[PDB]
């Protein structure tokens, strides 16, 4: 079952959030941070046909990107995996399940207590101009009836009160108010635009991140306020 | 003052063995405790070359087992 | 032949390389009396 | 080399004159680093150097190095030989 | 750390080696004389005692190089001879090897 | 100012003489090296709309170098700087002036005894050879008619007497002999073609790199002698 | 004298085996390993005018990179390597040879007992999955008549059961199997297409790949298997 280039550029997006995963047939992949807060799901071109755990999902990137493509990628006789060139024959080891732990689910995310979207140069710009500043958290809150991304240096300021980023993306016409606190480290995703669903429930809130080729869903943090 | 150059400092230390004649070992053994040398600092004094024919002569004389024989 | 350390390694040296010839020294275990006497008070000395 | 032996006694004075050091505590050893107390009566802080040429300091390895005291360890830097006699 | 009757010695003559066996224990009937070696048994080696000489070759190839030491039982010096029997004594539930 | 990527090139290349800078009135920037060895100057084309001393230049370009272009770099509310797009913004604290080292004033150098030029491709090599054996210090003398730059290494090379690459930096047709000895440390000249301009009297020595854009000085070393 | 790109290609390349090399007066070279196992020679259309060692190969031949190819390859007055640039004259040390280990004669290699071949891309893409699976041993086999490779990690595999990798080589013509064993640390050509002769009698063997440049003679693993 052949693994294709944007199935390869998933899989990588996803590996970032976890060396490994196990795979479970399907045309869908997904995986969880190790503390399960932010969380990846994609449905992807190719169907996984062969439910296999693997260890080193990046490093079995590599190993794909080491052959060529349309090898054929099977589940070994003694259960591991083999990739299948006219020449080349290669059985990388198939990991164990609970080695490399999985989601439980994709996430059934909620209903969006607010809604946005980020555009490609705006996270991409957020993201990166987060190395300049030092930015090491997000507040997304209401600030001039708008859904404004302030880029906060949790670390020199705790309380985020001392803005040297922020980001606007649009208004947001509401009386009920919030101040989203995320972790820089929460933004798992890949540039693009994302749209922003902001799910607020009394101290249980989320960010899902609705991109070009994946969904993350993301825990809220315990600072993240938020008032209807 | 500074003697930051690894290949000259081969020039020096084969100087020691070919001068003196003990092993490569010991001569640089002695080069490193003459001006105080650690060993996990090395590689910024010591050439490239040397550690080679010391690894050499070490499995040579038997300095391990035979676990490091095959490898 | 027995205690003096200095002097039985210059010997070794001498007759492994062809020189009988000795040193004299001073003996060892006799310092060690020395300063076992010395431990009690008894204070002793080596004029000039 | 040298002419007679003479005896006498000697008063505490003298004998501070001799002492390196002075030694109260009355354990050795550590049972674990086996090496000697802080302060006690094989305690190289009078004594000296267990090894030659280097202590517990590290601090010291040639004759660059040798001879200044410590600080770390506090003793002297010299080869074990005089250990034997001090 | 604890030690082992491994055949697995350091700085040794693999000529002597050959004459154990695989478990480390030499044959019956192997004509002995001393300063050779009838066991070979090796312990962890400790820090105090590492001098420079192999300081260099740990550092080099990596730490796991100096981390035992030779205790083998030679042959005592002025003795020769053949050996007759050999006993090999264990603690049960512990793993017994080929020769017990 | 929106300063251009040749500008922030020239800033970021400035950066290796000093990272603290006082950017001041007008089009020009101005920098001495914090051993008061090396000065750099250079006219740029966009206007400083206000003086600044910034302590750490090159985040300040890579701050410049991800934003859109259309952002707007301006002084903060603080007394520091702004650098906001159409949708963002960056604010960037001022470092003080009172804890920056800089010239007062541009460095002219209204005086030269041996003037030569010394190219692109010779400036590479000699920055990459001057690496590559370990040389440490260039000398400018002149050996059988020709003002020549000759490289050593100072602590094996005492008296600066091997030879092992002679480069030259031109003809001479002077009486005027000397060592213009320059240490390699304050070789910080970009890539452009640079008039060296020497000027020695005493025991004072000054050798100037004027550029496509920018002029360098650096102070001769003490035993650099002239004789005229 | 002057080393063509390719001279220089083939001197980079033998610093992958041995760090500095013995040259004579003559149009060929040769290096190898001082555990002697492997072997890599080649010819040079360009010619030696003298007897030098070089202890530093690589910083030679980058020395020799930043001057264009006419540089003269003479003996320096002082005993070393006087390189006269198009406009520099570089000098770089004449390594003693007797501190490098020079073969005293080219290495014949007798009668191969079997006859293959290997490609640019197999080549190369085993010397690059035998990092994705750290495989340090390869083990040429035969199966069906085929000679194949299989790749182990013998750390984790002391008989090597776990074969890591499988590539068709090509065909033998004949029963007469064998396991040659290699170790990856040894396997250092450029990439390309060679042939393959393998002598083997008894316990001795010796892998010849004939590349398009060059031969490397490369001792086989004492634990491999061979009848003819
Ligand atoms: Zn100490």
């Amino acid at each position: 079952m052949k693994l294709s280039k944007d199935t390869t550029a998933l899989l990588k997006n996803f590996a970032t959030i976890n060396s490994g995963i196990m795979l479970k047939s399907g045309q869908f992949i997904m995986t969880r941070a190790v503390n399960g807060t932010t969380y990846a799901e994609a449905n992807i071109s190719d169907v996984i046909d062969f439910d296999v755990a693997i260890y080193d999902l990046n490093g079995f990137l590599g190993i794909l990107s080491l052959v060529n493509d349309d090898a054929e990628i099977s589940q070994s006789e003694d259960g591991n995996i083999k990739i299948a060139d006219a020449r080349s024959t290669i059985f990388w080891p198939a990991a164990d399940p609970s080695t490399v732990v999985a989601p439980n689910k994709p996430i059934p995310f909620p209903v969006a207590s607010a809604v946005t979207e980020i555009k490609a140069e705006d996270l991409q710009q957020l993201l990166r101009v987060s190395r300049g500043l030092q930015i090491d958290t997000i507040a997304i809150t209401v600030k001039e009836g708008k859904i404004v991304i302030n880029g906060f240096n949790k670390v020199e300021d705790s309380a985020l009160t001392r803005v040297k980023y922020s980001l606007t993306l649009g208004d947001y016409d509401g009386e009920n108010t919030f101040n989203f606190i995320i972790n820089m480290a929460n933004m798992k995703m890949q540039p693009g635009n994302y749209k922003l669903l902001l799910w607020a429930k009394g101290k249980q809130g989320a960010a899902k991140f609705e991109g070009e080729h994946a969904n993350y869903v993301v825990a809220l943090e315990a600072d993240s306020t938020h008032d209807f | 003052a500074k003697l930051l150059d690894r290949q000259e400092n081969g020039f020096i230390i084969e100087k020691m063995v070919e001068e003196f004649g003990m092993s490569y070992l010991e001569a640089t053994t002695a080069f490193l405790e003459e001006n105080s040398i650690p060993e996990t600092q090395f590689a910024k004094f010591i050439p490239s070359g040397i550690i080679e024919k010391i690894q050499s002569e070490a499995i040579d004389e038997n300095l391990l087992r035979p676990s490091v024989v095959r490898c | 032949k027995s205690d003096d350390v200095n002097g039985r390694t210059k010997m070794y040296k001498n007759i492994v390389d062809g020189n009988h010839q000795m040193e004299p020294g001073m003996p060892e275990s006799f310092n060690v009396l020395l300063k076992e006497i010395r431990s009690l008070g008894i204070n002793i000395e080596l004029e000039d | 080399e040298f002419d007679a032996i003479k005896i006498a006694l000697a008063s505490p004075d003298m004998i501070r004159s001799w002492s390196f050091g002075e030694v109260k505590k009355p354990e050795t050893i550590n049972y674990r680093t086996f090496k000697p107390e802080r302060d006690g009566l094989f305690c190289a802080r009078i004594f000296g150097p267990v090894k030659d040429y280097e202590c517990l300091c590290g601090k010291y390895k040639r004759l660059k190095h040798r001879g200044v005291i410590c600080e770390k360890c506090g003793v002297e830097v010299t080869q074990t030989k005089v250990r034997r006699e001090r | 750390g604890p030690e082992e009757i491994t055949a697995d010695i350091p700085n040794v003559g693999e000529a002597a080696l050959s004459k154990l066996d695989e478990s480390g224990i030499v044959y019956i009937g192997a004509e002995v004389t001393g300063g050779d070696i009838l066991v070979g048994k090796v312990t962890p080696k400790g820090e105090t005692q590492l001098t420079p000489e192999e300081k260099l070759l740990r550092a080099i190839f990596g730490e796991k190089a100096s981390d035992v030491k030779d205790s083998s039982l030679r042959v005592p010096n002025g003795v020769s001879g053949t050996v007759i029997d050999v006993q090999v004594f264990t603690r049960d539930g512990v793993e017994k090897d080929k020769r017990a």
